[PDB]
RNA sequence: GCUACCUAAGAACAGCUAAAAGAGCACACCCGUCUAUGUAGCAAAAUAGUGGGAAGAUUUAUAGGUAGAGGCGACAAACCUA
């Protein structure tokens, strides 16, 4: 089973009745359109009406690189470098101008956030706009493709070589040299991954959410 | 900066004698039921805690005696046993440490 | 010797007082759920020049709200817990020009309040409230002390004045408390980066009152003005207020109709003394909406 | 199936059993030497 | 502003806070009752409560072993965590520790506190036992719960 | 956003747009009350020693939610009168330009693609 | 006994690139460009980073020598026990 991230409340001192009221409006919107299981490596085609035109729909395809936003205003951002130029649209999930969202290729990459694809080569981020969705299997594991990208030279947008980001989707070795491998390992900070109170243990919370989900049907 | 004119006896007399600089009379205080040395609320007794820790000292002294040297720690739960006693059937199969005094009245 | 309620109770009497006194809170709260079947004060219609009593709510948080023009309107949650009116003060001794009512909310422990405060609520037959606010009213609207006040006292489309204590920030300095520019970091500038500059001029041999110098930020009562109600949940007593409300989450506010001249005269359709659920005429649904809001459950909006 | 860590001293602590492991990591380098000249160098390099 | 933050910043940095609690938690597994100041006990108290929660995941868990090489400085308390403390708190789900406040130190007059694991070989520390049921205020209010029991 | 002297790119089929050598136009002004320039703001632009008016069509700065956040600060060229320099535009252009105030119907008749 | 220069007999200078370079990079060392801290300071001139030189007109230990109408000086009219 897959529970979508926005139904999990972020750790905080917010009253749980706020998120109970939030989940009522989440589930009433989900009756209108189907929201599929889409991961951080998933490719999505999103159709939206917009008030800028005379009432047409716009279909934008992209890789769902970053799926943060924790609440009724949950967002996901798509990428395309169509006609050689990068396009970056942050789609709100529960905004009532969406009609239907579908997955083209339901897959997942090794990293929880594919923001490094800005600094990757455009060949690893371009997608055929008129391409057909892949045939899905009913009950098997989601595909994880180890397609560790190659990048452009050293002045990146962010310091992905630092271990605070924990990027596992780069072929680092042929684009970066060993002395500035060692200097980036100076920020290793090994105590975080061994820690207890900076780890938000969320196993008990899904039981109440999944109780709320199936009782709405 | 330096004082342009010296602070006098009266201005010091008001400042260092204010109730904010004067120490507060605390009402936190009780008398211990057992020992009788007067304790404070919300803390433990200084006399009763020194009683337990100095009783803890010869107990932990003997833990180092039955091993000898470092990096040797038991994998079994332990029960301390005083004189005039027998190990129980629940206490069978533990590391049982013996200190040669009588069983204290605060130990159960 | 300073005491507390639980100083001499054993472990057999701690759960009993936890159960009994809380049941006394629930019995008196449920004894006061019928304003109209008790003897009320008379009901009067709205007149031009009339004012109405407000509420006290708790700020849960915010969720986004979307309108039919396709723009996102952030809306804060203002949840009314246990709102009762506590005292009426007449025209003659109100020390003002409008009369007043006192209203409290957020029932708190009866063990943690002063004895002068507790004798007030013991006459009323109510649990003691956290914060007591006083609302200016006219003599047209006058409500007997003891009636519950709910979320549907307000209506959607109504503009609302909300005030509370803002988030305290402690002793802060210059570029954060008053937003000044400060001094540059490099190019000399040895120990001056967040420092106040000149305070006054040379000919002034003093500092003026009211000059901006470091002190304590926040924790003061500020009011935001003209906030629309977009939606009301009657079941959990929610006010959906446009924008941001002063104060942190789970804080007590003061929910008054607006002071703005264009937004203070339109009060014809609003239920004038309060809203009474015992009237039993056209019982309100789960959620009362505005015209422009998108219904969760309405389909995708098409602009053509 | 449960790989417990081996019960030793740490290399960097300030105690007397941690000193004896720091003696042995020297004594591992004598065992791992190829030539006798390398053994004779590290056995007599710290003049005391 | 520290609205939010539950982490007391201690040590000579954020590395040094972890190692000072790592050392302090280790003496709580060996001696199973220790003395330390308030900011060092209460920071470590949560790590002592979740020590047993990670020690009840089993002997054969890789993750419970990989944190055990870090969080216990000594290596011979790794059997003691998984075979003495963990089966003792087998029925319990939380609250395995007991934190009580001690009279202050002689040097710096520090607000010190004693922390242990609940149930040990050691003598019982004089925990504050509250008023008996035979007193004046209890027996008056024992009549309250005895009268109101007959009101059903 | 676009302050003074950002590097932008001109998205036009102009003979002035395919600049060799110093192939990075530098702006000198934004036509707002701030220094901040958003989608549909006039800016000046210094190209090849010639100062030229320009129009911001999409930036690298995150703005509102369902608007594109283009990975290059791309800007179309107009003269003082208001019509664009070029004949074709091959880059994608957002459809947020129609509602906003200004001579933007001149620009949208040149765009080949609307994403 | 500091320092300026000198005498006697001594010592030190990795690695790297090049070959017999007052060569280059760069330690140990020597000096003090810029900044920050410090300004009754750790210090009556320092600390941290950045820097100049680092096989030579170098650096340095030891003993000796020149003394005020003077000494010494790759002249800063500097230095000769703050
Ligand atoms: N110790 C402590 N005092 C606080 C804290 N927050 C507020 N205070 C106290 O309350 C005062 C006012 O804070 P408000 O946030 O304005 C502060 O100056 C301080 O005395 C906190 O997190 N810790
Ligand atoms: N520090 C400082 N520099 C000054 C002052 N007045 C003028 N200056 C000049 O400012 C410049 C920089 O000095 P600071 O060290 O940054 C110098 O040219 C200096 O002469 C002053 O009061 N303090
Ligand atoms: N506080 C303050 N005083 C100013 C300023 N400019 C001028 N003055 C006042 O005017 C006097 C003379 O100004 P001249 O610009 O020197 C100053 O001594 C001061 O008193 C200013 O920017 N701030
Ligand atoms: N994204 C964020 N970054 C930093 N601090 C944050 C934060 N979100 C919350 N906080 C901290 O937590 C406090 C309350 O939010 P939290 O849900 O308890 C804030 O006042 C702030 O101190
Ligand atoms: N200050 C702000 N301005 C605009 N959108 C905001 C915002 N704060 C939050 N959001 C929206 O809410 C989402 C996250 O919800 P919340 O903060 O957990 C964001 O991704 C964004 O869409
Ligand atoms: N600029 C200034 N003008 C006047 N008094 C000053 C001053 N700076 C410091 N002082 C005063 O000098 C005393 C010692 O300074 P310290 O920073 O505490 C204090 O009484 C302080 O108020
Ligand atoms: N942890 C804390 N310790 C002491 N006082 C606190 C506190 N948290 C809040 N307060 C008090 O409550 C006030 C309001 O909290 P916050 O700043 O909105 C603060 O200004 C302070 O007086
Ligand atoms: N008037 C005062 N006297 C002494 N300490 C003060 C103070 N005002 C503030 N402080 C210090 O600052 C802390 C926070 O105060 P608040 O946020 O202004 C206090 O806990 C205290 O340490
Ligand atoms: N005490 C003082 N000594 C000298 N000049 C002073 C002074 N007070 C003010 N001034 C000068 O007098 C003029 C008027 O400025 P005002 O007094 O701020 C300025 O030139 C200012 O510098
Ligand atoms: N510490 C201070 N800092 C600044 N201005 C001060 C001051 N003490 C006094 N003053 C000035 O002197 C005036 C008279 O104060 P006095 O204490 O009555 C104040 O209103 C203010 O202008
Ligand atoms: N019941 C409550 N729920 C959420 N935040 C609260 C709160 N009471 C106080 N706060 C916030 O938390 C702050 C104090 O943080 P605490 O000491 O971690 C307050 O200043 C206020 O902003
Ligand atoms: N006084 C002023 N203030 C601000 N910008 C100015 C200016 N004078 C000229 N400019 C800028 O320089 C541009 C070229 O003007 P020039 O005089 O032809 C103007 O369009 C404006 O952007
Ligand atoms: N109500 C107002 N009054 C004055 N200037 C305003 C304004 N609203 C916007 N502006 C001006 O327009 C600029 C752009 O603001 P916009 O809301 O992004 C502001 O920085 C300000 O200069
Ligand atoms: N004990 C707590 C309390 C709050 N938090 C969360 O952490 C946020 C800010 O701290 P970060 O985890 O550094 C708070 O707003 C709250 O959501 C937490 O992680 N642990
Ligand atoms: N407080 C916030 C939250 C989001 N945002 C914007 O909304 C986008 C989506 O963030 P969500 O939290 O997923 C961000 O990338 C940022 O552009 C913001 O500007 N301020
Ligand atoms: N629950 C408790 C426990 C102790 N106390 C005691 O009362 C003291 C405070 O009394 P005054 O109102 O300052 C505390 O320091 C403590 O000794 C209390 O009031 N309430
Ligand atoms: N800089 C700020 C300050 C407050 N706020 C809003 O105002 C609310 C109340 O803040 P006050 O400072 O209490 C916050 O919860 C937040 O929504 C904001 O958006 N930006
Ligand atoms: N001790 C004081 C007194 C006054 N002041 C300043 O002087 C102003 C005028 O105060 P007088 O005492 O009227 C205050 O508003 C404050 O800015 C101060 O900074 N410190
Ligand atoms: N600077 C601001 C901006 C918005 N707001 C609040 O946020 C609401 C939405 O503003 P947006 O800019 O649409 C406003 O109606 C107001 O309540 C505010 O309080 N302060
Ligand atoms: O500039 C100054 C500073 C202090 N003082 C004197 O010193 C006293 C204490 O200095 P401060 O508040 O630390 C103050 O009360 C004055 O008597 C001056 O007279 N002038
Ligand atoms: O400016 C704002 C503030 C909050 N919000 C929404 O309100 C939610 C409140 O979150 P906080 O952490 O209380 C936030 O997650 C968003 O969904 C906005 O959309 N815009
Ligand atoms: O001084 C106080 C006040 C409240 N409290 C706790 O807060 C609880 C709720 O108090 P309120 O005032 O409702 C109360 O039952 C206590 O657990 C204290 O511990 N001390
Ligand atoms: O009148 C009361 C008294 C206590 N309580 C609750 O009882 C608990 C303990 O009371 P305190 O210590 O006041 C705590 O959870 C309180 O919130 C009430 O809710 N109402
Ligand atoms: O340009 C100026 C001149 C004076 N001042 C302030 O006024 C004070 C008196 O200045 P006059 O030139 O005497 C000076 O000490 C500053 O505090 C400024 O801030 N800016
Ligand atoms: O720029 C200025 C000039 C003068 N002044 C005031 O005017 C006073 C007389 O200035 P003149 O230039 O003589 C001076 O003492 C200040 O109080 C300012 O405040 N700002
Ligand atoms: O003793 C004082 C007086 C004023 N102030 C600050 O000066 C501000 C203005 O004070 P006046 O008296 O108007 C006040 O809000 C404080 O921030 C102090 O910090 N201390
Ligand atoms: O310079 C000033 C600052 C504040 N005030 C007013 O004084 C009141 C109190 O502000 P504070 O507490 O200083 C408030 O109404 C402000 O608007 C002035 O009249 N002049
Ligand atoms: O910048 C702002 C925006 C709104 N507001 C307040 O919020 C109210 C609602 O504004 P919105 O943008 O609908 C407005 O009437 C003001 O009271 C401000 O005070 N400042
Ligand atoms: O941007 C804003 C919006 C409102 N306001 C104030 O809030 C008041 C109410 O505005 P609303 O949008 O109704 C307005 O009259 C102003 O005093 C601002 O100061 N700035
Ligand atoms: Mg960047
Ligand atoms: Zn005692």
């Amino acid at each position: 089973r897959f529970l979508s991230p926005e139904f999990i409340p972020r750790r905080g001192r917010t009253d749980p009745l706020k998120f109970q009221i939030e989940r009522k409006d989440m589930l009433e919107r989900r009756k209108v359109l189907h929201i599929p299981e889409f991961y951080v490596g998933s490719i999505l085609r999103v159709t939206t009406a917009d008030p800028y035109a005379s009432g047409k729909i716009s279909q934008f395809l992209g890789i769902c690189i970053q799926r943060s936003g924790r609440g009724l205003g949950a967002t996901f951002i798509l990428r395309n470098v169509i006609e050689g130029q990068g396009v970056e649209i942050c789609f709100e999930l529960y905004n009532p101008r969406v009609q239907e969202i579908q997955v083209v290729k339901l897959e997942k990459r090794l990293d929880d956030s594919l923001l490094y694809l800005r600094d990757a080569l455009p060949e690893y981020s371009t997608f055929d706009v008129n391409m057909k969705p892949v045939v899905q299997e009913p009950n098997q594991k989601v595909p994880v493709n180890e397609l560790k990208v190659k990048m452009k030279p050293k002045p990146w947008s962010k310091r992905w070589e630092r271990p605070n980001f924990n990027i596992k989707g780069i072929r680092f070795d042929l684009c970066l040299t060993e002395q500035q491998m060692k200097e980036a390992q100076k920020w290793n900070q090994p105590w975080l991954e061994f820690d207890m109170m900076r780890e938000y243990d969320t196993s008990k919370i899904e039981a109440a959410i999944w109780k709320e989900i199936e009782a709405s049907k | 900066a330096a004082p342009k004119n010296r602070r006098t006896i009266e201005v010091n007399r008001c400042r260092r004698r204010n109730p904010q600089k004067l120490i507060k009379v605390k009402n936190n205080i009780d008398v211990c039921p057992e020992c009788g040395h007067l304790k404070q609320k919300h803390v433990l007794c200084a006399y009763c805690y020194e009683k337990v820790c100095k009783e803890t000292a010869e107990i932990r002294r003997q833990i180092g005696k039955q091993e000898g040297g470092p990096f040797k720690a038991p994998t079994i739960e332990t029960v301390v046993l005083y004189t005039g006693e027998t190990p129980s059937e629940q206490d069978q199969g533990k590391r049982i440490i013996e200190r040669d005094r009588k069983r204290p009245s605060w130990f159960t | 010797s300073g005491t507390w309620w639980d100083e001499h109770l054993s472990e057999e009497n701690v759960p009993f007082i936890k159960q009994l006194v809380s049941d006394e809170d629930k019995a008196q709260l449920a004894s006061k759920l019928c304003p109209l079947k008790d003897e009320p004060w008379p009901i009067h219609p709205w007149e031009p020049g009339s004012f109405r009593v407000g509420l006290i709510a708790l700020k849960l948080g915010m969720m986004p709200l979307w309108t039919k023009d396709g723009q996102k309107h952030v809306v804060t949650l203002l949840q009314v817990q246990d709102c009762h009116v506590l005292k009426y003060t007449s025209k003659e001794n109100c020390n003002g020009k409008m009369a007043t009512l006192s209203v409290g909310g957020k029932t708190v422990s009866r063990f943690r309040k002063a004895t002068s405060i507790l004798e007030f609520y013991r006459e009323l037959g109510l649990p003691p409230k956290q914060t007591v606010k006083i609302f200016n009213i006219t003599d047209n609207a006058a409500i007997k002390p003891g009636t519950p006040l709910y979320a549907a006292h307000f209506r959607p489309g109504q503009y609302v004045d909300v005030t509370a204590k803002t988030i305290g920030k402690g002793f802060q300095g210059v570029m954060k408390r008053w937003g000044f520019k400060g001094q540059p970091a490099t190019h000399g500038q040895t120990k001056t980066h967040r420092r106040p500059g000149a305070v006054a001029t040379g000919d002034i041999g003093r500092v003026w009152p009211g000059t901006k110098m470091p002190g304590k930020m926040g924790n003061i009562y500020r009011t935001e003005y003209g906030l629309k109600v977009w939606r009301i949940n009657t079941k959990h007593n929610i006010i959906y207020v446009n924008g941001s409300v002063p104060g942190h989450k789970n804080c007590l506010v003061k929910v008054k109709d607006s002071k703005l001249p264009a937004y203070k005269d339109l009060g014809k359709n609003l239920p004038f003394p309060t809203y009474f659920p015992d009237g039993d005429e056209e019982e309100l649904p789960e959620d009362l909406y505005d015209e422009n809001v998108c219904q969760p459950g309405a389909p995708s909006i098409t602009f053509a | 199936v449960a790989r417990y860590p081996p019960i030793v001293a740490s290399m960097t602590a300030d105690s007397k059993a941690a000193r004896l492991r720091r003696i042995e990591r020297w004594q591992a380098t004598v065992h791992a030497a190829e030539s006798v000249d390398e053994k004779l160098r590290i056995l007599t390099k710290m003049q005391f | 502003i520290s609205h939010g933050r539950v982490f007391r910043r201690m040590g000579l940095g954020p590395e040094s806070r972890i190692h000072l609690l790592r050392n302090l938690l280790t003496g709580l597994v060996r001696h199973e009752r220790i003395e330390a100041p308030w900011a060092r006990v209460d920071e470590m108290r949560g790590y002592a409560e979740k020590l047993i929660d990670y020690g009840k995941l089993g002997d054969t868990n890789e993750r419970a072993m990989r944190m055990a090489d870090f969080w216990l400085t000594e290596k011979d308390l790794i059997p003691k965590l998984f075979q003495v403390l963990a089966p003792r708190y087998k029925d319990q789900t939380g609250g395995y520790t007991r934190m009580l406040q001690i009279p202050n130190r002689s040097l710096d007059r520090a607000k010190m506190a004693v922390i242990e694991y609940k149930g040990n070989c050691l003598p019982p520390l004089p925990l504050p036992r509250r008023d008996s049921h035979l007193t004046l205020l209890n027996q008056l209010l024992q009549g309250l719960r005895q009268d109101l029991r007959q009101s059903q | 956003a676009i302050q003074k002297m950002t590097r932008v790119r001109v998205v036009d089929n102009s003979a002035l747009g395919n600049s060799p050598y110093h192939r990075a136009p530098r702006c000198i002004h934004v036509y707002k009350k701030n220094g901040v320039g958003k989608v549909g703001d006039q800016i000046l632009l210094a190209i090849k020693g010639q100062k030229k008016k320009a129009l911001i069509v999409g930036h690298c700065m995150p703005g509102p939610r369902m608007t594109p956040r283009f990975d290059s600060n791309n800007v179309v060229l107009i003269e003082d009168n208001g019509n664009p320099v070029g004949t074709r535009i091959k880059t994608p252009i957002p459809t947020s330009l129609r509602k906003r105030e200004g001579e933007y119907s001149k620009v949208l008749a040149i765009a080949q693609n609307f994403v």
